[PDB]
Protein backbone atom coordinates (compact mmCIF):
# COMPACT_ATOMS: atom_id res chain seq x y z
CA UNK A 1 0.00 0.00 0.00
CA UNK A 2 2.20 2.68 1.22
CA UNK A 3 4.97 2.39 -1.12
CA UNK A 4 2.42 2.40 -4.46
CA UNK A 5 0.51 5.23 -2.99
CA UNK A 6 3.70 7.35 -2.55
CA UNK A 7 4.41 6.03 -6.31
CA UNK A 8 1.19 7.28 -7.05
CA UNK A 9 1.30 10.80 -6.50
CA UNK A 10 3.89 11.65 -8.72
CA UNK A 11 1.13 10.91 -11.10
CA UNK A 12 -0.45 13.95 -9.96
CA UNK A 13 0.72 17.02 -12.05
CA UNK B 1 -16.25 18.93 -4.30
CA UNK B 2 -13.61 16.88 -6.39
CA UNK B 3 -14.80 15.02 -9.47
CA UNK B 4 -12.53 12.43 -11.47
CA UNK B 5 -12.78 13.63 -15.00
CA UNK B 6 -10.97 10.96 -17.50
CA UNK B 7 -11.94 13.24 -20.20
CA UNK B 8 -11.60 11.01 -23.36
CA UNK B 9 -12.21 12.04 -26.67
CA UNK B 10 -15.24 9.63 -27.04
CA UNK B 11 -16.53 9.77 -23.77
CA UNK B 12 -16.15 11.22 -20.55
CA UNK B 13 -15.93 9.26 -17.48
CA UNK B 14 -16.80 10.57 -14.21
CA UNK B 15 -15.99 9.18 -10.69
CA UNK B 16 -16.48 11.05 -7.32
CA UNK B 17 -17.33 10.66 -3.75
CA UNK B 18 -20.75 11.40 -2.14
CA UNK B 19 -21.23 13.25 1.24
CA UNK B 20 -22.17 9.62 2.28
CA UNK B 21 -18.79 8.49 1.42
CA UNK B 22 -20.28 6.44 -1.81
CA UNK B 23 -18.52 6.46 -4.59
CA UNK B 24 -20.60 6.90 -7.93
CA UNK B 25 -19.25 6.55 -11.33
CA UNK B 26 -20.99 8.21 -14.87
CA UNK B 27 -20.13 8.64 -18.57
CA UNK B 28 -21.02 11.08 -20.81
CA UNK B 29 -20.65 10.47 -25.15
CA UNK B 30 -19.27 13.32 -26.97
CA UNK B 31 -21.74 13.62 -29.45
CA UNK B 32 -22.33 17.93 -29.92
CA UNK B 33 -23.46 19.67 -33.32
CA UNK B 34 -22.16 23.45 -33.50
CA UNK B 35 -26.20 24.44 -33.83
CA UNK B 36 -28.34 24.65 -30.53
CA UNK B 37 -31.06 21.88 -30.64
CA UNK B 38 -34.92 22.17 -30.40
CA UNK B 39 -37.08 20.85 -27.35
CA UNK B 40 -39.97 19.45 -28.68
CA UNK B 41 -42.54 18.67 -25.87
CA UNK B 42 -40.45 16.65 -22.98
CA UNK B 43 -37.11 16.74 -24.59
CA UNK B 44 -34.45 18.38 -22.29
CA UNK B 45 -31.73 19.88 -24.64
CA UNK B 46 -28.83 21.69 -23.71
CA UNK B 47 -27.51 24.18 -25.47
CA UNK B 48 -24.30 25.75 -25.08
CA UNK B 49 -22.29 28.92 -25.77
CA UNK B 50 -18.58 29.01 -25.95
CA UNK B 51 -16.53 31.80 -27.17
CA UNK B 52 -18.93 32.82 -29.52
CA UNK B 53 -19.94 29.76 -30.89
CA UNK B 54 -23.18 27.45 -30.48
CA UNK B 55 -23.15 23.83 -29.70
CA UNK B 56 -25.81 21.04 -28.04
CA UNK B 57 -25.46 17.50 -27.21
CA UNK B 58 -26.88 15.65 -30.12
CA UNK B 59 -26.48 11.98 -29.62
CA UNK B 60 -28.04 11.12 -33.76
CA UNK B 61 -26.71 13.72 -35.76
CA UNK B 62 -24.52 12.74 -38.13
CA UNK B 63 -23.25 16.58 -38.36
CA UNK B 64 -22.10 15.40 -34.62
CA UNK B 65 -18.56 17.13 -34.44
CA UNK B 66 -15.62 14.10 -34.95
CA UNK B 67 -13.13 14.27 -31.87
CA UNK B 68 -10.88 11.64 -32.67
CA UNK B 69 -7.88 13.39 -32.36
CA UNK B 70 -5.19 14.85 -30.24
CA UNK B 71 -6.06 18.19 -30.91
CA UNK B 72 -9.36 17.62 -29.12
CA UNK B 73 -7.53 17.30 -25.76
CA UNK B 74 -6.95 21.01 -25.91
CA UNK B 75 -9.82 22.00 -27.73
CA UNK B 76 -13.03 24.15 -27.12
CA UNK B 77 -15.69 21.06 -27.77
CA UNK B 78 -13.75 19.31 -24.50
CA UNK B 79 -14.92 21.78 -22.46
CA UNK B 80 -18.51 21.46 -23.23
CA UNK B 81 -18.22 17.83 -23.43
CA UNK B 82 -16.85 18.48 -19.80
CA UNK B 83 -19.46 20.70 -18.83
CA UNK B 84 -22.37 18.58 -20.18
CA UNK B 85 -20.82 15.52 -18.55
CA UNK B 86 -21.04 17.48 -15.27
CA UNK B 87 -24.75 18.46 -15.81
CA UNK B 88 -26.01 15.05 -16.18
CA UNK B 89 -23.81 13.40 -13.63
CA UNK B 90 -27.00 14.12 -11.00
CA UNK B 91 -24.52 16.21 -8.95
CA UNK B 92 -25.85 19.78 -8.23
CA UNK B 93 -24.36 22.49 -9.97
CA UNK B 94 -21.47 24.42 -7.94
CA UNK B 95 -17.75 24.62 -7.75
CA UNK B 96 -15.60 21.79 -8.30
CA UNK B 97 -11.90 20.57 -8.14
CA UNK B 98 -11.50 18.08 -11.39
CA UNK B 99 -8.53 15.84 -11.98
CA UNK B 100 -8.50 15.08 -15.33
CA UNK B 101 -6.42 13.21 -18.05
CA UNK B 102 -3.80 13.04 -21.22
CA UNK B 103 -2.57 10.76 -23.59
CA UNK B 104 0.57 9.15 -22.70
CA UNK B 105 2.77 11.13 -25.45
CA UNK B 106 1.25 14.54 -24.27
CA UNK B 107 1.72 13.65 -20.81
CA UNK B 108 5.57 13.01 -20.65
CA UNK B 109 8.51 13.72 -22.77
CA UNK B 110 10.51 11.50 -24.32
CA UNK B 111 12.27 10.52 -21.31
CA UNK B 112 8.68 9.60 -18.66
CA UNK B 113 9.06 13.11 -17.75
CA UNK B 114 5.57 15.80 -17.47
CA UNK B 115 5.93 17.59 -20.20
CA UNK B 116 4.64 20.91 -18.05
CA UNK B 117 4.27 23.00 -21.31
CA UNK B 118 1.20 20.40 -22.64
CA UNK B 119 0.62 20.10 -18.81
CA UNK B 120 -0.20 23.54 -18.31
CA UNK B 121 -1.98 24.02 -21.62
CA UNK B 122 -4.03 21.23 -20.29
CA UNK B 123 -5.06 23.18 -17.18
CA UNK B 124 -5.62 26.43 -18.93
CA UNK B 125 -8.27 25.35 -21.53
CA UNK B 126 -10.74 24.45 -18.42
CA UNK B 127 -10.05 27.92 -17.79
CA UNK B 128 -12.28 28.93 -20.99
CA UNK B 129 -15.67 30.62 -20.49
CA UNK B 130 -18.90 28.83 -21.10
CA UNK B 131 -22.74 29.35 -21.16
CA UNK B 132 -25.57 26.86 -20.71
CA UNK B 133 -28.98 28.25 -22.55
CA UNK B 134 -31.36 29.06 -19.53
CA UNK B 135 -29.07 27.54 -16.96
CA UNK B 136 -26.18 27.73 -14.82
CA UNK B 137 -22.92 25.37 -15.70
CA UNK B 138 -20.43 23.79 -12.75
CA UNK B 139 -17.60 26.09 -12.41
CA UNK B 140 -14.65 24.55 -12.77
CA UNK B 141 -12.20 25.44 -9.78
CA UNK B 142 -8.61 23.59 -9.16
CA UNK B 143 -7.52 21.40 -12.41
CA UNK B 144 -4.16 18.89 -11.92
CA UNK B 145 -3.44 16.43 -14.88
CA UNK B 146 -2.58 12.56 -14.53
CA UNK B 147 -1.77 10.63 -17.13
CA UNK B 148 -3.99 7.55 -19.54
CA UNK B 149 -3.20 4.00 -19.38
CA UNK B 150 -1.45 3.79 -16.08
CA UNK B 151 -3.49 4.83 -13.04
CA UNK B 152 -5.59 2.05 -13.87
CA UNK B 153 -2.92 -0.30 -12.73
CA UNK B 154 -3.10 0.79 -9.38
CA UNK B 155 -4.47 -2.17 -7.47
CA UNK B 156 -2.73 -4.86 -9.09
CA UNK B 157 0.55 -2.75 -9.11
CA UNK B 158 0.17 -3.12 -5.76
CA UNK B 159 0.61 -6.56 -4.95
CA UNK B 160 3.31 -7.02 -7.28
CA UNK B 161 7.17 -7.24 -6.77
CA UNK B 162 8.57 -4.53 -7.97
CA UNK B 163 10.83 -6.77 -10.61
CA UNK B 164 7.72 -7.63 -12.40
CA UNK B 165 6.66 -5.02 -14.66
CA UNK B 166 2.49 -4.93 -15.94
CA UNK B 167 2.14 -3.45 -19.58
CA UNK B 168 -1.06 -2.12 -19.13
CA UNK B 169 -2.75 -1.95 -22.55
CA UNK B 170 -5.32 1.01 -23.43
CA UNK B 171 -7.60 1.41 -25.78
CA UNK B 172 -9.74 4.42 -26.55
CA UNK B 173 -11.68 5.85 -29.34
CA UNK B 174 -8.78 7.78 -30.52
CA UNK B 175 -5.40 6.32 -29.40
CA UNK B 176 -3.33 3.02 -28.28
CA UNK B 177 -2.11 4.15 -24.96
CA UNK B 178 0.71 1.17 -23.73
CA UNK B 179 2.39 1.67 -20.54
CA UNK B 180 5.08 -0.93 -18.92
CA UNK B 181 5.33 -0.37 -15.32
CA UNK B 182 7.15 -1.78 -12.51
CA UNK B 183 5.53 -2.90 -9.22
CA UNK B 184 4.84 -0.77 -6.71
CA UNK B 185 4.68 1.51 -9.20
CA UNK B 186 8.11 1.99 -8.61
CA UNK B 187 9.23 2.83 -12.11
CA UNK B 188 7.96 3.19 -16.09
CA UNK B 189 9.95 1.02 -18.33
CA UNK B 190 8.43 2.31 -21.63
CA UNK B 191 5.44 4.46 -22.55
CA UNK B 192 3.77 4.20 -26.05
CA UNK B 193 1.19 6.50 -27.98
CA UNK B 194 -0.16 6.05 -31.16
CA UNK B 195 -3.28 8.53 -31.56
CA UNK B 196 -3.67 6.88 -35.62
CA UNK B 197 -4.80 3.76 -33.78
CA UNK B 198 -8.20 3.77 -31.98
CA UNK B 199 -11.68 2.09 -32.07
CA UNK B 200 -12.59 5.07 -34.56
CA UNK B 201 -11.09 2.52 -37.36
CA UNK B 202 -13.86 0.76 -36.63
CA UNK B 203 -16.48 3.74 -35.58
CA UNK B 204 -15.83 5.29 -39.20
CA UNK B 205 -16.39 2.15 -41.14
CA UNK B 206 -19.71 0.96 -39.25
CA UNK B 207 -20.39 4.56 -39.60
CA UNK B 208 -19.58 5.00 -43.86
CA UNK B 209 -21.44 1.44 -43.87
CA UNK B 210 -24.72 2.58 -41.84
CA UNK B 211 -25.06 5.17 -44.27
CA UNK B 212 -24.84 2.97 -47.03
CA UNK B 213 -27.57 1.12 -45.39
CA UNK B 214 -30.39 4.58 -44.98
CA UNK B 215 -29.37 4.81 -41.49
CA UNK B 216 -27.50 8.26 -41.41
CA UNK B 217 -26.35 8.91 -37.54
CA UNK B 218 -23.75 10.20 -35.74
CA UNK B 219 -20.32 8.39 -34.44
CA UNK B 220 -22.49 7.37 -31.41
CA UNK B 221 -24.56 5.57 -33.16
CA UNK B 222 -21.90 3.67 -35.42
CA UNK B 223 -20.35 2.84 -31.80
CA UNK B 224 -23.47 1.74 -30.57
CA UNK B 225 -24.07 -0.73 -33.27
CA UNK B 226 -20.26 -1.86 -32.58
CA UNK B 227 -21.25 -2.27 -28.84
CA UNK B 228 -23.99 -4.61 -29.70
CA UNK B 229 -22.49 -6.16 -32.60
CA UNK B 230 -23.63 -9.74 -31.24
CA UNK B 231 -27.25 -9.05 -31.18
CA UNK B 232 -28.99 -9.55 -33.99
CA UNK B 233 -31.91 -8.50 -32.90
CA UNK B 234 -30.67 -5.39 -31.72
CA UNK B 235 -28.67 -4.85 -35.42
CA UNK B 236 -32.49 -5.66 -37.17
CA UNK B 237 -34.29 -2.87 -35.15
CA UNK B 238 -31.18 0.08 -35.40
CA UNK B 239 -30.58 -0.36 -39.22
CA UNK B 240 -32.99 0.43 -41.31
CA UNK B 241 -32.07 -0.85 -45.04
CA UNK B 242 -32.79 -4.87 -43.70
CA UNK B 243 -31.04 -5.63 -47.09
CA UNK B 244 -27.91 -4.08 -46.20
CA UNK B 245 -27.06 -5.55 -43.01
CA UNK B 246 -24.13 -7.80 -43.49
CA UNK B 247 -22.64 -4.84 -45.37
CA UNK B 248 -22.46 -3.52 -41.88
CA UNK B 249 -21.49 -6.25 -39.80
CA UNK B 250 -18.56 -7.47 -42.32
CA UNK B 251 -17.39 -3.56 -42.63
CA UNK B 252 -17.14 -4.11 -38.82
CA UNK B 253 -15.46 -7.31 -39.28
CA UNK B 254 -12.76 -6.35 -41.52
CA UNK B 255 -11.70 -3.01 -39.64
CA UNK B 256 -11.76 -5.46 -36.42
CA UNK B 257 -9.37 -7.53 -37.94
CA UNK B 258 -7.07 -4.43 -38.65
CA UNK B 259 -7.37 -3.09 -35.57
CA UNK B 260 -6.43 -6.38 -33.85
CA UNK B 261 -3.20 -6.73 -36.77
CA UNK B 262 -2.19 -3.50 -35.36
CA UNK B 263 -2.45 -3.57 -31.96
CA UNK B 264 -0.41 -6.79 -32.04
CA UNK B 265 2.10 -5.53 -34.18
CA UNK B 266 2.75 -2.91 -31.36
CA UNK B 267 2.88 -5.04 -28.37
CA UNK B 268 6.11 -6.98 -30.34
CA UNK B 269 7.90 -3.69 -29.27
CA UNK B 270 7.72 -4.28 -25.71
CA UNK B 271 9.55 -6.98 -23.57
CA UNK B 272 9.96 -8.21 -20.01
CA UNK B 273 6.76 -7.87 -19.31
CA UNK B 274 5.60 -10.02 -16.29
CA UNK B 275 2.09 -9.20 -16.45
CA UNK B 276 -0.53 -7.68 -19.02
CA UNK B 277 -3.56 -5.66 -18.56
CA UNK B 278 -5.81 -4.38 -20.84
CA UNK B 279 -8.24 -1.16 -20.28
CA UNK B 280 -10.52 1.00 -21.83
CA UNK B 281 -13.73 0.67 -24.33
CA UNK B 282 -11.47 -1.42 -26.95
CA UNK B 283 -10.31 -3.89 -24.35
CA UNK B 284 -13.53 -5.98 -25.29
CA UNK B 285 -12.87 -6.08 -28.67
CA UNK B 286 -9.13 -7.26 -28.35
CA UNK B 287 -8.45 -8.62 -24.87
CA UNK B 288 -8.89 -12.49 -26.18
CA UNK B 289 -6.20 -11.57 -29.10
CA UNK B 290 -3.97 -9.98 -26.61
CA UNK B 291 -4.35 -12.57 -24.20
CA UNK B 292 -3.35 -15.45 -26.73
CA UNK B 293 -0.43 -13.03 -28.71
CA UNK B 294 1.12 -12.77 -25.48
CA UNK B 295 1.55 -16.41 -24.09
CA UNK B 296 0.87 -14.64 -20.51
CA UNK B 297 -0.23 -17.20 -17.91
CA UNK B 298 -4.13 -17.04 -17.18
CA UNK B 299 -3.31 -15.66 -13.68
CA UNK B 300 -1.28 -12.77 -14.62
CA UNK B 301 -4.00 -11.17 -17.56
CA UNK B 302 -6.44 -8.64 -16.56
CA UNK B 303 -9.51 -7.20 -17.61
CA UNK B 304 -12.70 -6.18 -15.95
CA UNK B 305 -15.92 -5.88 -16.08
CA UNK B 306 -16.06 -2.65 -16.44
CA UNK B 307 -13.06 -1.95 -19.05
CA UNK B 308 -14.07 1.69 -20.14
CA UNK B 309 -13.73 3.06 -16.58
CA UNK B 310 -10.71 1.26 -14.93
CA UNK B 311 -9.00 4.52 -15.71
CA UNK B 312 -11.08 6.70 -13.74
CA UNK B 313 -11.40 4.56 -10.71
CA UNK B 314 -7.55 4.44 -10.52
CA UNK B 315 -7.81 7.92 -10.65
CA UNK B 316 -9.67 8.03 -8.09
CA UNK B 317 -8.53 5.10 -6.17
CA UNK B 318 -4.94 7.14 -6.00
CA UNK B 319 -5.87 11.03 -5.72
CA UNK B 320 -9.33 10.59 -3.04
N1 LIG C 1 -18.98 -2.92 -24.26
C1 LIG C 1 -18.26 -2.58 -25.35
N2 LIG C 1 -17.98 -3.48 -26.33
C2 LIG C 1 -17.26 -3.16 -27.43
N3 LIG C 1 -16.79 -1.91 -27.65
C3 LIG C 1 -17.01 -0.93 -26.75
C4 LIG C 1 -17.77 -1.20 -25.52
N4 LIG C 1 -17.84 -0.05 -24.83
C5 LIG C 1 -17.17 0.89 -25.55
N5 LIG C 1 -16.69 0.36 -26.70
C6 LIG C 1 -15.90 1.05 -27.73
O1 LIG C 1 -14.80 1.72 -27.13
C7 LIG C 1 -14.74 3.09 -27.56
C8 LIG C 1 -14.77 4.05 -26.39
O2 LIG C 1 -13.69 3.72 -25.56
P1 LIG C 1 -13.19 4.77 -24.46
O3 LIG C 1 -12.14 3.97 -23.73
O4 LIG C 1 -14.36 5.33 -23.69
O5 LIG C 1 -12.53 5.92 -25.39
P2 LIG C 1 -12.03 7.37 -24.90
O6 LIG C 1 -11.28 7.19 -23.63
O7 LIG C 1 -13.23 8.28 -24.81
N6 LIG C 1 -11.00 7.92 -26.21
P3 LIG C 1 -9.27 8.20 -26.08
O8 LIG C 1 -9.15 9.71 -26.10
O9 LIG C 1 -8.67 7.53 -27.29
O10 LIG C 1 -8.76 7.55 -24.82
C9 LIG C 1 -15.95 3.38 -28.42
O11 LIG C 1 -15.45 3.78 -29.70
C10 LIG C 1 -16.75 2.09 -28.45
O12 LIG C 1 -16.95 1.68 -29.80
MG1 LIG D 1 -9.38 6.87 -22.85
Amino acid sequence: DEETKKNAMKLIN
Amino acid sequence: MLVFIDDGSTNIKLQWQESDGTIKQHISPNSFKREWAVSFGDKKVFNYTLNGEQYSFDPISPDAVVTTNIAWQYSDVNVVAVHHALLTSGLPVSEVDIVCTLPLTEYYDRNNQPNTENIERKKANFRKKITLNGGDTFTIKDVKVMPESIPAGYEVLQELDEADSLLIIDLGGTTLDISQVMGKLSGISKIYGDSSLGVSLVTSAVKDALSLARTKGSSYLADDIIIHRKDNNYLKQRINDENKISIVTEAMNEALRKLEQRVLNTLNEFSGYTHVMVIGGGAELICDAVKKHTQIRDERFFKTNNSQYDLVNGMYLIGN
